[PDB]
């Protein structure tokens, strides 16, 4: 449950934390190995799982973006202005990770 | 000698950035060469 | 988490913290405590340490092969680390002003600088592995900040600044 | 915290009298000596009157040797420990 | 002697002036079971250990100072006490070669 | 008390155990030290728990601090003069003992030269005045010493490893500048004469270091 | 008094270069217990079994 | 420590300041709650009140061999 | 309560205590018919309606400071009815 | 106390960002207030009474 | 880890079997433990020679 | 986990032949034992404990067994996770027989 939802954080930020995935190019879609759990809340995690897939197409351009100077004057300086928008991303989900940790609710 | 040194030295340096002077310290010694000669041309005259 | 690898991005080594000097860096993680998740993404800002300390240690060796305007450019690219290393202690009363922050305060502060790390370490390793000296050092970071990145294009104009600047010495004495 | 050095003259004091203490086991005599409290400024006035060849509270003064003496004990001596009861003499 | 072996028992610990009861006590019952020496005085034999000890620990030089020390002492002020402050201080003489063990991971057992 | 005042108003003794030990803070990111030996003694069936001397946070900072312009202190296990070396059971509240010591020796050898630097002071005048510019030079280290001592004594102290540390830290560069020449300067002063040439290849060194760092 | 200062300066360098580890405070105590009469035996084997007693306590 | 330690820089002993008549003044060493690393400086500190009575001394003896020039040199020296 | 409702009205008018009387009839009469909340407590529909705000005026890099700024006053752990104050505070905008 | 420093401080920098008109001590009051479980939609009515 | 543990495992348990003992390798990585978490090698000795005279009596 | 009474009680349990609490007793004994009051014999040299072991095997005619010793040791020291080697060195000493 709880697990879970430290589990969404690490999706949020696109690198497979507790659960092995078996997708990131894809979806992203959490595998708890059990028919135990619900599927109305492996369905929710499939849609932060979307959010976190559509994350890493954006941060392996950046990652081509890494070259000596080749090619292009534009092609990097775009690529530039992708990565300031990505930097909020990252602000939004540094008050969720706070949530998590024993100081409303923590609900998915 | 020593102290007239010092004072070449100082009113260039106040007269602050070191940047009027260049380059720098052989600029420094090359003012104290005309120390040296006014005490070398002087001596000789008495000779 | 926290103090171990702020320092360690100052490049102070731990044993969490492998580092076995200028063949690699292995991040080093069997934590239990730390999450999978939260080492995961700890050796993606790892990475960006391996890079410091492989350009401070250009600094050292030159400060202190043959060439004015090596270590002229020396004391150009350490003003640039100067806000680097300005960060490295802002985060230090972040963790102090409040202790609700973890691992994902320091994601966001260093990508500020991760599009000046990998970039400025390439431009100097190609400067080394061709060993280029004298004033086409300036010319090699020139043609490099004709290129693109809008803060790598204003830093290293700064860090052809300085060490212009120690051309324009010799050419001012020359006339 | 402070260590001695910083920590003001009170804890070197403390510091003097348990040092003393240490010593004062193995001498035995009618009643050890002990501190007889004056101040800093009341022995600058005591001082002051011994330069004229008077008495105060820590001089008697000795016709035996037409000569003043002083508290040899630790006798409260300022905050120094024994210091001013050989500097005094002089 | 009960305010002397008390202290020491305080100072030992470097805390407690009555939960160190328990080696008071404990002090007081060794010292009341009565041990006999092997050799009483001669100021020249227990001098001599210490020197033979010195050179075995490879302290030399500190072996050639403590000759100049120990007449030094006589003239500060002449001893009758000697021999049992020179064995207490050699019964607690150590090898610069070596730790003894652990004894801060011994108190778990 | 004096004793039991004494043991209040002055901090926990470290040479001695006598007196134990600050060993606490409140979060959980500051215990550090404790967690990563524990997982350690969970981890290897061949560990060794170090025996550690417990600090009581900012005291061994002002003690390297001493060193570094001043005299040797015997909570660093420093040898000879070329050989200034560090500890081996120090350690500071939220920190590795392996990732402290690693510090502790950057810093090491920065006292390792001023403790060199010292020993060259003994009480032709050539060579006497380039050791007195060295020593007028160090009253103006010991000036910044009295600076960044009144910072560290007052309550809040508000110092640490990362902002104590950035105050010296042109003046730590400026005396590994003052290693280099000297070192390459005095050779041919242990083998015979020093006649001409202990003067004269001093000034060389000094000249070649003018050019060397003034022109750049 | 100016006597019993004397002697503990000259003291105090024996057991320090010899291995010793008595602070001030207590090398007096002894020289108190050795003049009032004591076993050298006695002396010795409690200042041992007091001090590993004393290190297992605190930790 | 403060008023303290001018009067044993002054050559003058004190308690905690032994004088040993082989050494002049020096502090004795390792004295409880304070880190024997201090007491190192300490050490210098009264090696310059010891070589200070070490010089009263050799003005004493002639003020208050012979010559009229060694009273001479004790007023050369007390400018210093 | 009639205390603090008191000091209000002095120190907003920035009146002395008897120079108040006319507003604190007012203020005790509309606290008095409506004393306690009538909408759930629920922390997190005033949260969304500060960060609304803040898009709806593109100010938005002050709506993100906002939200680090409202989880330290909840880390803190010293309030308990942290919503009715950022309600009032929102409602004064 | 200390806590309730930090508290107050967050309470102010919210304040000026969303420039409501409220300084360090009617703010104090108006969470004291708050606190005792006011009614806030009340208390915002006379607050913008006693502002005219 | 898992290697340096049995690599040091195995040089000892060379040497064991060369001096002659009745032990297994797995009491033998206790000791080792043991002489690691300290204690003075005469206290380490006595207790395993004790431990032996109980088995040899019992069966 | 690996506290002395821990490992203490692995030793009783295995030797004897039974389950925890039937070797309770023996348990009791063995930390009396340990508790003893026990001075270093060692404070000096990992030599010298090694030439006795050495020593063991020429007197109860191994040669062979002192010849692979040494080179074994060489191999101990080398690898050197034990930092009490010492110690172990006296254990195996005692436990020396034909």
């Amino acid at each position: 449950e709880t697990s879970l939802v430290r589990d969404l954080l690490y999706v949020f930020q696109g690198i497979d934390g507790k659960f092995v995935k078996m997708c990131n190019s894809e979806n992203c879609y959490k595998v708890d190995g059990k028919v135990a759990v619900s599927k109305s809340l492996k369905d929710i995690t499939s849609k932060l799982s979307e959010l976190g897939w559509l994350h890493n197409k954006i941060k392996k351009y950046t990652d081509q973006r890494s070259l000596d100077r080749a090619f292009g004057l534009v092609g990097q300086s775009f690529c530039a202005a992708l990565h300031q928008e990505l930097k909020e991303y990252y602000r939004l989900l540094s008050v969720l990770h706070s949530q998590l940790q024993v100081e409303s609710s923590l609900t998915l | 000698l020593y102290t007239l040194f010092l004072e070449s030295v100082q009113s260039r340096l106040q007269h602050s950035e070191s940047v009027t002077c260049q380059s720098f310290e052989l600029t420094l010694r090359s003012c104290l060469y005309p120390h040296i000669g006014k005490q070398y041309l002087e001596c000789c005259g008495n000779l | 988490m926290i103090h171990e690898l702020l320092l360690a991005l100052s490049g102070y080594p731990g044993s969490i913290f492998t580092w076995n000097k200028r063949t690699g860096l292995q991040v080093s993680q069997d934590i239990p405590f730390l999450h999978p998740g939260e080492t995961s993404v700890l050796n993606r800002l790892c990475k960006l340490g391996t890079d410091y300390i492989r350009f401070t240690e250009f600094i050292e060796q030159y400060t202190g092969l043959h060439g004015i305007y090596l270590r002229a450019f020396c004391r150009g690219l350490d003003s640039i680390l100067q806000p680097y290393r300005q960060a490295l202690l802002d985060l230090e009363q972040e963790f102090l002003a409040d202790p609700h922050l973890s691992i994902s305060h320091i994601n966001y502060s260093l990508d500020q600088f991760h599009l000046l790390f990998p970039s400025i370490m390439v431009v100097v390793e190609q400067i080394k592995s061709q060993k280029i000296h004298g004033c086409q050092i300036l010319e090699t970071v020139y043609k490099h900040s004709c290129g693109g990145l809008p803060p790598v294009r204003s830093a290293l104009e700064k860090t052809l600044a300085v060490c212009h600047g120690v051309m324009y010495k010799q050419l001012s004495a020359w006339m | 915290e402070p260590y001695v050095t910083e920590a003001g003259r009170e804890a070197f004091d403390k510091l003097y009298k348990l040092h003393e203490g240490g010593l004062q086991i193995l001498s035995a005599t009618t009643l050890q000596p002990q501190l007889v409290l004056l101040e800093e400024t009341d022995l600058v006035k005591a001082v002051l009157n011994v330069l004229i060849g008077v008495v105060s509270s820590t001089f008697s003064y000795n016709q035996a040797l037409q000569s003043f003496a002083v508290k040899q004990g630790v006798y409260i001596s300022g905050t120094s420990p024994d210091n001013v009861s050989s500097l005094l003499t002089q | 002697p009960n305010v002397l072996l008390q202290n020491l028992c305080c100072r030992i610990l470097g805390k407690g002036e009555a939960d160190v009861a328990q080696q008071f006590q404990y002090a007081v019952r060794v010292i009341g079971s009565n041990f006999a020496p092997t050799v009483e005085r001669d100021e020249f034999l227990v001098t001599e250990k210490i020197k033979k000890e010195f050179v075995r620990q490879r302290r030399e030089a500190d072996g050639a100072l403590f000759s100049e020390l120990h007449r030094k002492l006589q003239s500060q002020g002449v001893l009758k006490n000697r021999w049992s402050i020179l064995y207490l201080l050699l019964s607690l003489s150590e090898d610069p070669r070596k730790q003894p063990n652990k004894t801060s991971s011994f108190a778990a057992l | 008390d004096a004793r039991s005042w004494l043991e209040q108003h002055i901090v926990h003794q470290y040479w001695t155990s006598r007196a134990p030990r600050f060993s606490h803070s409140s979060h959980l990111h500051s215990n550090l030290s404790a967690i990563w030996d524990q997982h350690l003694y969970t981890t290897d069936p061949l560990y060794t728990p170090d025996d550690k001397t417990i600090v009581t946070e900012t005291q061994v900072i002002r003690e390297t601090l001493w060193l570094l312009s001043g005299v040797k202190k015997l909570l660093i296990f420093q040898l000879n003069d070329g050989k200034v070396n560090v500890r081996n059971d120090i350690i500071v509240t939220h920190m590795t003992q392996n990732c402290l010591r690693s510090v502790l020796e950057q810093i090491a050898a920065y006292g390792q030269v001023v403790f060199r630097l010292q020993k060259f002071i003994d009480e032709f005048r050539t060579y006497q005045a380039f050791m007195w510019a060295l020593y007028k030079y160090f009253i103006s280290f010991k000036e910044e010493l009295t600076e960044i001592e009144k910072c560290i004594i007052n309550k809040d102290e508000t110092v640490t490893l990362a902002i104590v540390l950035d105050k010296l830290a042109p003046r730590l560069a400026q005396l590994k500048v003052l290693h280099r020449v000297f070192s390459t300067g005095i050779a041919e002063v242990p083998p015979d004469t020093r006649n001409v040439v202990r003067a004269s290849h001093l000034l060389n060194t000094l000249y070649k270091a003018i050019l060397d760092y003034d022109n750049v | 008094m100016s006597a019993v200062r004397e002697t503990m300066d000259v003291l105090l360098e024996i057991s320090r270069l010899l291995n010793t580890g008595l602070d001030m405070e207590t090398l007096s105590i002894c020289v108190r217990l050795c003049e009032q009469g004591i076993n050298p035996e006695a002396l010795s084997s409690v200042i041992k079994e007091l001090r590993r007693a004393s290190d297992t306590l605190k930790a």
